[PDB]
């Protein structure tokens, strides 16, 4: 029986968690509906979604939310990512100007027992592509380039963003902490 | 403090040799048979009243706008329960419970007495369909008939559909069974002198089933005033979702608290009553 | 001393144009809806009394039968009003509702009252499945509440399944109502002052619409006393099979007896709802 | 639930001796006497009409044949009464009534009232055969009329021979005497408060005194319902086949059946009427 | 079904010339006085135990964590009895009490007898700030004191923070007063038998506040079963939002809701104190 | 005393409302704060602050709710007007292309007496200005220029904002079905 339950409700979140951390014995997997939160601070949402998912499954549970960071639009979409991706799925990358491309994709994790939360935080430097390229990925991963490369999120292998994206350095830093 | 499937198994199995287990089965084990929620039934029914039906569900709890049906508009009361009856018992809710394996693993024990809070069928009818005999116990003159010792005998705690004077839905009726001294209230005084209860398929927020572990409690402390304190057999809450809090408390209601796997609700309710045989 | 269909008709339309026309539909009205008899439904619930089904039906008639429910076993006279419930309005007896030539003929006119005496909803579902607004009226809460004055009036003169206090189905219940004190006992005093009535669905051998038709005749007589003696509406009766002494009986009650096609019973009904549009 | 002939002797005995028993007797009172059917008298009649004498008895109960002559040969209704005054008054019939063991000890008692609802002669003859006397009380004429306190009151309940328009017989005669407000009515309105009934002669199937016994018991809850309930005394009905289900039902309307041996059907009424003396 | 300030002042003015008026008054009653939660305070002292003081509140009620320190570490619940004991009855609590028109204008009558649920002693020093004289009847003790009859007597309903043993504030304790036992629950008892009641200062949604309205009911109706029922004096209950659906429960509850202007909070309150003077 | 209650929590909105409904006897004004939804539909959002408002106060209630519809955006702000301004005050006028500048003011009154909610929706098409002009407004007042005008909100005085700002058009329709 698991000990650790990662709630989520996106179906290709879960199919790169399972990618990673599929073969650990002691998590187990919620897709329990809870009311998001909605803020532009990473750090405020992944933490009041702990005490929302920890009072609908009332056993440990680990949380996530992203964030998409862009210098242009002054920190937004920020951790508002459902209302925009509800509105500009990937005409983003057309409505801030060609000039300053700079942003910085951003990931959190809180796992919270129901004594305290612990947040983890990764981010990753990019800068948002002109056109949507790619298909492998989830919410922005078809325009967002990484500092050094040439090439999306969505054009990667699945191996090759989880050592780029923020997500893949969260996973390995909770397999260490938790001893999954 | 808190058990797990392969910990309270033997301690089920125990109280079971000997008869001494009773079920004690909540809403949430008609869970699988996709039944109405009743508060959907009772807001629409407040559309003839001129409300919305998310603005009829603000003004109160299910039970209090139950009430507002009793003393304001008593006809839409009895269509309720009406509606409930279509509802609750149709034949599409009879064919899940053929195929359920909480139903099949329930009926598959020989059980001596089992309570139940729900007023739907399908307690009895999952005994039915093991080719058992089940005898309904609401009413007073349900008691007064004959059976024999071989049936199970299921009682109804809250009344049963087809006895529509049974029912316990209205906030009035929940507040004067408080008292305990309706014929379910005095079939559980005698049972809980010999019983251990499993209760299955309750939350901690019910704030119902909590006065009733209360006074389950009450009620074996004062049968033992006067003599020597011995030890009572301990009673069982099986739940998904236990909590950090509330099992402690559930503890000194002489009460231990099962954790079940909350990834699949209804197959590990299913491991659980086949971990008894 | 019997109407065909062709020398009804007119006067049938007669009545209606000026709005005074008020179907009063029996047992026979639901018989294309292939519903249960009751009669097997109070056989089967005795076999738990030790009565065998044709042994059961030997004692009495069916409203007899169901007075040894109500004072012996009174678990079991709500247990008939239940399962009567959910064989009457089930969703199979809906769909032929829908299809039925008969409920389209009586829906497609703009009736002000009708008066049933059987317990289903498919007088008003018929209503529903024009287009059509019913108002149900059994108890004194539906006579308080308020509706327009477009919305028909569908009197439940025995009560609906939806409410269980109004079912008129014991012996003693159908004795009590020879008094006529009921809601809808109250509303037939009013409504025998100024309208005419269609008599659906019986047979003469009833002995309980009987009376009701010497009951109606004996208050207009009644209602002109001092006044001279002026000529009132005359009443209709639709049969299949008249026979020979009992239409002349039914003309001194102020009830023409119409004669319809007994080769088809479903068809000759809606032949004449038809010809009153 | 029912009485045998040892048991319901000293039950009656006592009713006697505080002079509270009143007899009650019905058309199987007459059947040792050999009169006609009536039912084959009205059959008979209808030959001038065209009707075969089983063709007529088709078409309805005989108080629906008794109501096609009222209306439509009022003439034939008169014949009706005129023949059966011949018939059940006859001098054969005197004799009979001479040697028959029901009507003598009938007459060995010294009643105070007797009811009876046929319409021959023969329970005062009874009296008289015995050298007592008896008043025939049927219209208003007859209560008017003065008498001492030593002669037994025979109160017609449907009217007698010698007074034609007194006789119930029409359909719309039963109807109108629902309501309780003719002589006899009124009288036995006051002797329910005070007396016990025995029961004498009748069927279960009859339909007209059940509704008789039904309003009985009405009548006797209406009058203490104010004050707090008190026992009554309990009525009675002799009876050679009881059956299994409406002894049940006479119980709740204060009446207890007696079980009469049912081999010699006069023998056992004889040795009823004999156990209380 | 809600009354409003000018049309509730004349029936509280009837009740109070007459001595026949008691407060009932509340946790918002001593919300001018800028108190700590309790929650808040509850909050803190599960630190030690290892718990964030936004995770700690997620797992029950109030009364539910008080449970988990009554069994698991007593010496923190007698911790919050303690720290509410420097909190809510601090010099900084009774400086905002000489100035608040809810305490001024509650003072300002000659009470007889004033209930209070809440901790503080802000109810009786209320009372000393007017210069009358104020009695605190908690424990049995209180009760046993003797004491003048110009002395208006305040009995603390769950107890007072100098009798910490009399403090009713875990959730066991809740469940043990539903029986009325307790001292302030005698004399209770004994006040609905004579006396209206004016509770001001509760929430719809407080659960155990409206099973002491249900249970004042049902011991007024208890208290005249065999008797002739008279009409009781009516109850009420001022508010600052009533709702729509929950002033017509308490109304059969014998409980008129009245609507106060909720604008400003504590001036309403006030408004409604001095129109009874 | 006073039949329905505006409920808000903005101090601007308030003066700006008692200039025009500030005479009706039977207007009452509340404060009490409740949880806003955030949504970038106007009909969702104040659809679902009258629940959450009469839920608060428990009498019959006004909510109220603004929303700014830019083109060049898709629709974005919406009804997201908090989450921008506290991140965009009138930096707003930047992030967006200087080519196309079109835009739609929208505002929404939703009244519920507890049975059921009436929503009124006004809108003024307009156009962002190029920079924050004047100082007599809230929250985009500064940055809106009506079409027809050359003169932003904040710019004009509070007479001539209100017969051009959606919120003043909701005012006298609000009068006339409440009676007010």
């Amino acid at each position: 029986a698991p000990t650790w339950f990662y709630n989520t409700t996106n179906s290709e979140k879960l199919r790169e968690l399972q990618h990673v951390l599929g073969g650990s014995a002691k998590l187990g997997y919620l897709t329990a509906k809870v009311t998001e939160i909605l803020d532009v601070d990473l750090e405020t949402v992944i933490r009041a979604k702990a005490i929302a998912a920890y009072r609908a499954v009332r056993v440990p549970v680990i949380v996530e939310h992203g964030a998409l960071c862009i210098d242009a639009l002054n920190g937004l979409p920020g951790a508002l990512v459902k209302p925009f991706w509800e509105s500009l799925d990937t005409r983003l990358c057309e409505v801030i100007p060609a000039g300053q491309r700079t942003a910085r994709a951003r990931g959190a994790l809180c796992y919270c027992d129901g004594r305290e939360r612990h947040v983890l935080i990764e981010e990753t430097e990019g800068e948002i592509a002109p056109s949507a390229r790619g298909t492998g990925g989830f919410h922005w991963d078809p325009i967002f380039i990484p500092k050094g490369q040439t090439r999306t999120f969505a054009e990667m292998s699945l191996d090759e963003k989880l050592s780029f994206s923020p997500l893949g350095r969260l996973h390995t830093r909770l397999r260490t902490e938790l001893g999954l | 403090t808190t058990l797990t499937l392969s910990e309270a198994a033997p301690l089920l199995k125990k109280e079971f040799r000997e008869g001494r287990l009773i079920p004690f089965l909540g809403a949430g084990f008609s869970k699988p048979l996709k039944l109405p929620d009743g508060s959907q039934l009772i807001a629409s029914l407040a559309k003839t009243l001129g409300f919305e039906p998310e603005l009829f569900d603000m003004h109160g709890r299910f039970e209090q706008l139950a009430e507002f049906f009793a003393i304001s508009a008593p006809n839409r009361l009895q269509r309720l329960v009406y509606e409930m009856s279509l509802s609750f018992d149709s034949a599409e809710a009879e064919a899940l419970r053929e195929k359920s394996p909480m139903h099949r693993a329930l009926a598959a024990l020989d059980w001596r007495t089992i309570y139940t809070t729900n007023y739907d069928k399908h307690v009895e009818g999952a005994l039915r369909d093991a080719g058992k005999q089940a005898a309904v116990l609401a009413s007073f003159a349900d008691f007064q008939g004959p059976r024999a010792r071989d049936v199970c005998e299921v009682i109804k705690f809250h009344g049963t559909l087809d006895q529509p004077d049974t029912i316990v839905l209205t906030e009035s009726s929940y507040f004067q069974r408080m008292a305990l001294d309706a014929p379910p209230d005095q079939r559980l005084r005698a049972d809980l002198l010999a019983n251990s209860f499993l209760f299955i398929g309750y939350s901690f927020s019910d704030t119902n089933i909590r006065y009733i572990w209360y006074r389950m409690n009450q009620l074996r402390e004062q049968s033992q005033l006067g003599v020597k304190h011995s030890q009572a057999r301990r009673c069982f809450f099986a739940t998904h979702g236990a909590g950090l809090v509330q099992p402690d408390i559930l503890q000194q209601w002489n009460i231990d608290v099962i954790q079940l796997d909350p990834t699949d609700k209804s197959a590990s309710v299913a491991r659980l009553l086949e971990s008894i045989a």
